């Protein structure tokens, strides 16, 4: 049904996002049981580290287009991705490395990230119809790799430890690697401009520096987490006062700033909604039992069989809109499982959570992946820079909100944390809620803007 | 996901023993081991666990005499009873769940040993 390359690009970018999630997983479970990290360390933390991946996501396009070409990009972020695997997995033997460790994913991802979609991009004729279908399959890809991941990796580390997990995910990126390299003919003809240029070591090298430099960066911001906080306070009150000063512009802003709350949102999903499941509901679903770090398989589950279907099915602002009220229902469902629908022992059933996720993979469905494709529709580079810096920013603050729900080492018994998870998931709600009613009464004047 | 109680046995009132809880596959280091017992003609309860992260939780009629630990390098946990009495005597479970809580009621727990025999005497020596 489609050109021969997409299937490369599919299994390539299955296989680089199995690694990414398969960290992402265990993550805040490994800083609690691995590092002695409290929960609030070990949210705040997460939140440090999500952020760096997700500021840094602008670097790669930026590199691929203008500096090494896409598929020599690949090939590169595909490597330091491995090698930070890889170095995660070490970090068992050698505590010390695991902030750096961490920084080499986050750099990797950046190098990464943008360019498979690009290379895809490249696969078909200008106006070629199938574009739409190849896409949305390209999502169903990520999220069946992340699927895997999210299911396995707890399992795998609770049976055979985190080393092995880590270097399960930096073979994946192997076998990714191995994959592209296979299937270098069928994109022979495709890529980026300097892909057809013999390469620049002098771009090269300033790559390779720069990418080192930050991969030590990130590692400083992730265990100082409070001058990552100033950082990107400063950094954003400045890029908002340089944003100001310089109306098509104006809807970007309100709708980064709804972003902005949808990445908040987001971010729970591997911190307090991850700990919510492991404390306060119960560990089996049908009759199996499962490891409760696994249910947060339930986000790609519900976008894989979702993606299709909402793809056969307003414009702009009213999905967004919709996808903030779909939010919303996701934390009022939360709390009001734990305030209504719980055990006498305190704790819920998972059918509760299955439909938070339902909820909270619609919103996803309805916003992120229809983002920054109609902000480009609005629109350049600067505002490409902060809207990745201030996503940043929201996963940020996303830890910190989680650190709300952070449970003491100490407690063990399930109707002290239920209060605490009610009482944060649905006030998250009720915000949520307020955010979503006022995007619903600027609908038709940012839709008269957008004309 | 299979947990080998072991330690049971007869004593008399007074007298002390210990319980051991150790898992095949997985490593208990992650789970909340908690320790039921099962009287004759009576339910399961909760009697003493320890939760991923060492905290405890306790029955009230078995604080001050038994006292739930964990050695994480043999990957076991234990139940020391001291001061056994009649009323102690009971099938005890191990059971473990993922993470930091341990729930009173059976059905918080997925992973359960097969039961040892606790008899505690009223035997006394003779005056
Ligand atoms: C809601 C998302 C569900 C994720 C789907 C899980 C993928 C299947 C797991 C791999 C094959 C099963 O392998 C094993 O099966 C038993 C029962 O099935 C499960 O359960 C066992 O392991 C997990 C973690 O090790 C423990 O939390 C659990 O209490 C234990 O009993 C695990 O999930 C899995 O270790
Ligand atoms: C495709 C050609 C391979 C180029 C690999 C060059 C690596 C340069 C090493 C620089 C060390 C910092
Ligand atoms: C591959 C580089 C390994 C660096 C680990 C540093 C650990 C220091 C422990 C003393
Ligand atoms: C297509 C080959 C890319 C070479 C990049 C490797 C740089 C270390
Ligand atoms: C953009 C919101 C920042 C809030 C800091 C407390």
């Amino acid at each position: 049904q489609q050109p021969r390359p997409f299937f490369m690009i599919f299994f390539v970018e299955l296989w680089e996002r199995f690694g990414y999630y398969g960290v992402q997983g265990v993550l805040a479970v490994f800083f609690v049981k691995q590092l002695g990290f409290s929960q609030e360390q070990a949210f705040v933390t997460f939140g440090a580290f999500a952020a760096l991946v997700y500021g840094l996501i602008s670097i790669g396009g930026y590199v691929g287009d203008h500096l090494l070409g896409t598929k020599r990009t690949i090939v590169l972020g595909a490597l330091v991705l491995a090698i930070g695997y890889f170095m995660t997995g070490m970090s068992l033997l050698k505590p010390d490395l695991i902030f750096i460790a961490l920084g080499t994913i986050a750099v990797g991802n950046g190098l990464f990230k943008a360019n498979p979609a690009s290379l895809l991009s490249k696969c078909y004729p200008p106006k070629d119809p199938r574009l739409d279908g190849a896409f949305t399959l390209f999502y169903m890809s990520i999220n069946i790799g992340s699927l895997i991941a999210l299911s396995l990796a707890p399992v795998i580390a609770d049976r055979f430890g985190y080393s092995v997990t880590y270097n399960l995910c930096g073979a994946g990126l192997i076998i990714a690697l191995l994959v592209y390299i296979a299937c270098r003919g069928m994109v022979k003809d495709i890529g980026s401009e300097p892909d057809f240029r013999p390469m620049s070591f002098s771009k090269l090298l300033y790559v390779l520096l720069g990418s080192v430099v930050m991969i030590f960066v990130c590692a400083w911001l992730m265990h100082n987490v409070e001058v990552a906080n100033l950082v990107l306070i400063v950094l954003s009150i400045v890029v908002t006062i340089i944003f100001f000063r310089q109306n098509k512009m104006f809807v970007a802003f309100v709708l980064m700033l709804e972003a902005v709350v949808f990445y908040i949102l987001y971010a729970q999903m591997p911190t307090s909604l991850n700990f919510f499941a492991i404390n306060n509901v119960h560990h089996e679903i049908l009759g199996f039992s499962i490891n409760p770090v696994s249910f947060q398989a339930l986000n790609p589950f519900w976008v894989v069989l979702a993606s299709p279907i909402l793809a056969g099915i307003l414009s702009m602002p009213m999905k967004f809109t919709l996808g903030m009220f779909m939010c919303s229902l996701g934390f009022l469902t939360a709390a009001a499982a734990g305030m209504w629908f719980a055990d006498a022992q305190g704790l819920t059933s998972p059918w509760f959570i299955v439909l938070v996720y339902l909820f909270q993979s619609l919103g996803e469905l309805f916003i992120s992946a229809l983002g920054l494709a109609m902000i480009a529709a609005l629109v350049m580079g600067f505002i490409l820079g902060m809207w990745f810096l201030t996503q940043a920013a929201a996963f940020l603050l996303g830890g910190y909100v989680a650190t709300f729900t952070a449970v003491p080492d100490n407690i063990t018994d399930p109707l002290e944390t239920l209060p605490v998870y009610t009482n944060v998931f649905g006030k998250i709600g009720l915000v949520t809620l307020g955010v979503a009613v006022v995007m619903l009464l600027m609908v038709p004047w940012l839709k008269r803007m957008i004309a | 996901v299979q947990l080998v109680e072991s330690g049971g046995g007869l004593v008399q009132a007074g007298g002390s023993l210990r319980l051991s809880c150790a898992a095949s596959g997985p490593t208990l280091s992650n789970y909340a081991v908690g320790w039921f017992r099962q009287a004759p003609g009576k339910e399961r309860e909760f009697v003493a666990g320890i939760n991923w992260s060492s905290g405890l939780r306790y029955k009230d009629v078995v604080k001050g005499r038994f006292t739930v630990s964990r050695d994480n390098v043999k990957d076991t946990v234990y139940l020391q009873m001291n001061s056994l009495k009649p009323e102690d005597t009971a099938v005890y479970y191990c059971a473990a769940r993922f993470g930091g809580m341990l729930p009173l009621q059976p059905s918080g727990y997925a992973n359960w040993g097969q039961g040892t025999q606790v008899t505690v005497s009223s035997h006394h020596h003779h005056h």
